[PDB]
């Protein structure tokens, strides 16, 4: 074929693209908000005293003295790091204790602890779904679900947000291809991947209809509980307790320990028949070091506090309803979410054609609000990587720490600032 | 005594054949197959050779 | 590439008889696994394994049987060698919670006894920073009191703290690079930042024995992945030549980028990457280098700066330097170091920076204190002494093991020591016999190693004294006599 001289000329004349493309200096995500001290209620952000309405600390367990005391006890017992994976002496008694406590809390047979909140579902999904399987995923699914779906090589069938007619149409179509080819159908697995409370929309899934569709079309259900794990239900057990569904009807329930438990990590709970697979198939579990014992003890103490006092979920619900009702009626903003959601959104009623203009407007509102002692944050996404990119929005997060008058003041300040900016 | 030496030899046989990983009845099944094959081989060898 | 110091690695070939016996053992054990599946099929024996619920028996089965044939029949039989719970700080000596199984490792019952003072060869603490007392523990306690455990947001959101910026500045000064960024998990560091650097139209030249995180990061990005032989610079150079000359496969367009993923130390093999040759090749062929430096960032280097310092090379020649804080520093997390442009792009476009929770404040404080101890800012010579002590332990242990007659893989300077067991039954036997003799070791087979070469990995530590090493070596000699594990022909 080619001469050696031609090949060396080709090698000489090849110029690769730069490793990273040039990044605009006027990038919103380029400027981080520096928080001085803990990210708690009444925090300091960018050198300003502010009431926190941004961090996903729903139950106020970040600066709970009991949680800190438990974490300090575990720190003095074990130190910080685990120095190995769960397979190789990285399993402490705190990890087994936390798994047992989570399984007993969720009324399930088994739970598995991941050391990273993204990784728990990004590794749970590929473990069960393989090449040739069909996954029906809500289009408004979080990025971790998307990367778990990409890591598996299965077919992906996005259906419209909370639309059971769209999901049922997709299922009937898949039934048609099942009729066309029987042998491949007998070995093809079907998964419905949903999120109990969606972070990108602040809405709740139609779980009873999901269960009925699961039994009619024989598709196992994976349920993401990152937002709803500690906020929903009488005992704060998730959307299953909210709707009254038996937890056995859900094949996998994955949450992260970072929002309500206020510590690093994630977990997946379900029947041992399902969970035992991940201990050898979950890549984020097998090939990563286990969670530090102090974080595990903090999570255990958070579980103790949630079990001892289940009125925190009631006060969280009433505060969510209060802020949701108060925020209704903004001149240029629309509240996107449900009254029972602790984290919802404030999107633009009329969006300019350019998305970065919308982001700049929302950041103007956010900055003027931080000048007024309110720490708000704008929902950040990877524009190119997101499958269904959500609209730019300001994220409103409710916490039991935020008092009633603080909620009213936050609503009024947001109203005034937004009506000034959008005028 | 030398019985302990033969016990170590049996242990080495277990390690090599992976019978160490198996349950006692699986070990008995394997040994029955082994002595059966040995007997058939000895029978054929004496009959012709 | 030019080597200032000699580069001595040995990977002795498997003895022919040993490989034959390994195949025989695997074959008989697979036949017995087939018999076990047949027996369980007509329920001749009870099923200890869990089964799909009756309401869901008409679904397509969740697992294909043959897929877990390994897990149920191969791995389950010697499962007691893994997931051993520890109830103490994983230092040189660790406390193991004794457990027993009356159903052949299907379920374990935890006896009240605790096995105390086990010589720890499994944990990663190379520099002995796994302590429950000391300055790092006190600093972490103070920061835990001030901040609490965990943060409840993302870096791009309100989850960026002054602790994170302090840590990133310190890490950049430690490595020798312009800038660095920190992540909550090293596996996440790889899987979430490789997709940001490269995409479709780029090429990833990945080592044969790369970590699962590197493989996942390469797969999540849409780039083409080509595998070269482990530390084979001839194979890598041939791949680079062909990739540049022939372009992308379907349409022979020139590649946008070529990224070479290598590791500083490959833990399972114990080999140190041929970094001078890799840097020479990437300079000649205009490739980019991604150096995963998890097992060498504290373990290697006269001052513990990693493989780059170990070879005396310029840190600026490596485009991306991954590292992990778990192995040597004694705290979870990961980092990427590089030029300021790279780190700014990653802060903007990393998946972890946008969607994943930040590092825990006590964890970053322990990392900060350990790093300052290593780089001499603690005001005490303890950080240096750790580096010389780890080097001495590595040399002593490797020399003693090799002159005992075992087959030891890897570079002579690598603190991870893989010892070849080569037989599936010996994998379980070695772990059980070593724990019986009060040494905790790690044994690995298929999910981490290839078929014939199953091994036992010793992680050496600066916490290990010479008395501890002597005890471990004496028991290893005894067990190698017992299990006939001295397969070497060259030395014994
Ligand atoms: C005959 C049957 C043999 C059975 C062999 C099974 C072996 C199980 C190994 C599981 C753990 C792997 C951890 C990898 C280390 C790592 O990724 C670190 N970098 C994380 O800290």
């Amino acid at each position: 074929d080619l001469t050696v001289k031609e090949k060396e000329e080709l090698i000489e004349e090849w110029q690769p693209e730069p490793l990273v493309p040039p990044v605009p200096k006027d990038h919103p995500a380029l400027n981080y908000n520096i928080v001085s001290g803990p990210p708690s209620h009444k925090t300091v952000v960018n050198g300003k005293e502010c009431i926190n309405f941004a961090s996903f600390n729903f139950l106020g367990l970040l600066d709970n003295p009991r949680v800190k005391a438990a974490a300090l006890a575990s720190l003095k017992k074990y130190g910080v790091g685990t120095c190995g994976p769960r397979g190789f002496y990285g399993t402490f008694d705190v990890h087994l204790d936390l798994e047992d406590r989570l399984a007993k809390f969720m009324k399930t047979e088994e739970a598995i602890i991941y050391s990273y909140g993204f990784a728990t579902i990004a590794s749970a999904i590929p473990a069960y779904s393989k090449r040739g399987d069909i996954v029906f995923v809500d289009r408004a699914a979080c990025f971790a679900i998307q990367k778990g779906l990409q890591a598996s090589r299965s077919d992906i069938k996005l259906f419209k947000h909370n639309d059971m007619a769209d999901l049922e149409r997709l299922l009937k179509e898949q039934e048609i291809e099942d009729q066309k080819n029987p042998r491949k159908a007998r070995v093809t697995r079907r998964f419905i991947v949903v999120e109990g409370l969606y972070m990108n929309t602040g809405t709740i899934c139609p779980l009873p209809e999901l269960v009925k569709l699961k039994y009619k079309y024989k598709a196992r259900i994976f349920l993401e509980e990152s937002l709803s794990f500690g906020v929903l239900g009488e005992h704060g057990r998730g959307v299953t307790e909210h709707y009254g569904i038996n937890i056995d009807d859900i094949d996998l329930i994955s949450a992260n320990m970072e929002n309500a438990l206020a510590s690093i990590g994630g977990f997946c709970c379900g029947r041992s028949f399902v969970i035992d697979h991940q201990r050898l198939s979950g890549q984020g579990y097998c090939f990563s070091a286990s969670l530090p014992p102090l974080l595990a003890a903090a999570a255990i103490e958070a579980l103790n506090i949630m079990e001892e006092n289940p009125g925190i979920f009631a006060v969280l619900k009433e505060k969510c309803g209060q802020i949701h009702k108060a925020l209704q009626g903004i001149s240029g903003l629309k509240v996107v979410g449900e009254s029972l959601s602790p984290a919802f959104h404030l999107q633009l009623e009329e969006s300019t054609g350019s998305r970065e203009q919308d982001v700049r407007l929302l950041q103007e509102i956010v900055d003027q609000c931080m000048n007024r002692s309110i720490a708000l944050t704008q929902a950040r996404y990877l524009e190119k990587e997101e499958k269904c990119l959500p609209p730019p929005s300001i994220r409103v997060v409710v916490t039991v720490e935020q008092t009633e008058e603080e909620l009213e003041r936050a609503a009024s300040t947001i109203k005034e600032v937004a009506q000034a900016v959008l005028l | 005594r030398a019985w302990k030496q033969m016990s170590w030899f049996y242990y080495q046989y277990l390690l090599v054949t992976a019978l160490y990983m198996l349950e006692p009845w699986e070990r008995t099944v394997f040994n029955s197959m082994l002595v059966s094959i040995v007997g058939m081989a000895l029978y054929t060898g004496y009959v012709f050779m | 590439g030019l080597y200032k110091r000699p580069f001595n690695e040995a990977f002795e070939e498997t003895p022919m008889l040993v490989a034959v016996l390994t195949y025989v053992g695997y074959g008989v054990l697979t036949l017995f696994g087939y018999l076990r599946d047949f027996l369980r099929y007509w329920r001749i024996e009870k099923c200890h394994h869990a089964t799909e619920r009756e309401e869901q028996k008409d679904f397509v089965s969740l697992y294909q049987d043959f897929e877990n044939f390994y897990t149920r029949n191969l791995y389950m039989r010697i499962r007691d060698n893994w997931n051993r719970p520890i109830c103490s700080v994983p230092g040189a000596r660790v406390d193991i919670m004794e457990r027993q199984s009356h159903d052949y490792n299907w379920s374990f019952k935890y006896t009240g006894n605790i096995i105390k003072g086990v010589i720890n060869m499994g944990s990663y603490n190379y520099l002995g920073f796994a302590r429950n007392t000391g300055s790092c523990q006190e600093a972490a306690a103070k920061v835990l009191e001030e901040y609490g455990a965990g943060v409840c947001s993302t870096r791009q959101e309100i989850g960026n703290l002054d602790k994170h910026e302090e840590l990133e500045e310190l890490v950049a000064r430690f490595l020798g690079v312009e800038a660095a960024m920190a992540y909550g998990m090293g596996f996440a560091t790889n899987s979430m930042n490789i997709p940001a650097l490269v995409g479709k139209g780029c090429l990833i030249l990945s080592d044969e024995l790369n970590h699962a995180s590197l493989v996942l990061g390469a797969r999540l990005s849409g780039a083409t992945i080509r595998i070269f032989k482990h530390n084979n610079m001839q194979s890598l150079e041939k791949l680079l030549k062909d990739a540049i000359v022939y372009g992308q496969p379907r349409t022979r367009r020139p590649w946008k980028k070529i990224l070479i993923l290598v590791e500083g130390i490959y833990s399972m093999e114990g080999s140190i990457v041929r970094l001078p040759e890799v840097i020479a090749l990437k300079k000649k062929y205009k490739a980019y280098l991604y150096l995963d430096e998890a097992h060498s960032i504290g373990a290697l280097g006269p001052t513990g700066r990693g493989v780059v310092e170990y070879f005396g090379l310029d840190p600026e020649d490596v485009d991306v330097m991954m590292g992990t804080f778990t192995k040597s520093f004694g705290a979870s997390g990961g980092y990427i170091g590089g030029k300021k442009e790279l780190i700014d792009y990653l802060r903007t476009h990393s998946h972890s920076a946008v969607y994943a929770t930040s590092l825990s404040p006590p964890v970053v404080e322990q990392i900060i204190t350990s790093m300052k101890c290593i780089m001499g800012q603690d005001g005490t010579s303890l950080g240096k002494e750790c580096v010389q002590q780890l080097a001495e332990n590595t040399r002593y242990f490797r020399r003693r093991l090799k002159e005992m007659g075992f087959i030891i893989y890897g570079n002579e300077d690598s603190p991870v020591v893989p010892l070849m067991l080569y037989m599936p039954a010996k994998i379980g036997a070695f772990g059980r016999e070593m724990l019986k003799r009060n040494i905790g070791v790690v044994v690995v087979g298929f999910p981490a190693t290839p078929i014939i070469e199953s091994r036992a990995r010793f992680c050496l530590s600066a916490a290990h004294t010479k008395e501890i090493l002597d005890t471990a070596l004496k028991e290893i000699d005894e067990v190698g006599d017992l299990l006939q594990l001295k397969y070497s022909r060259h030395r014994l």
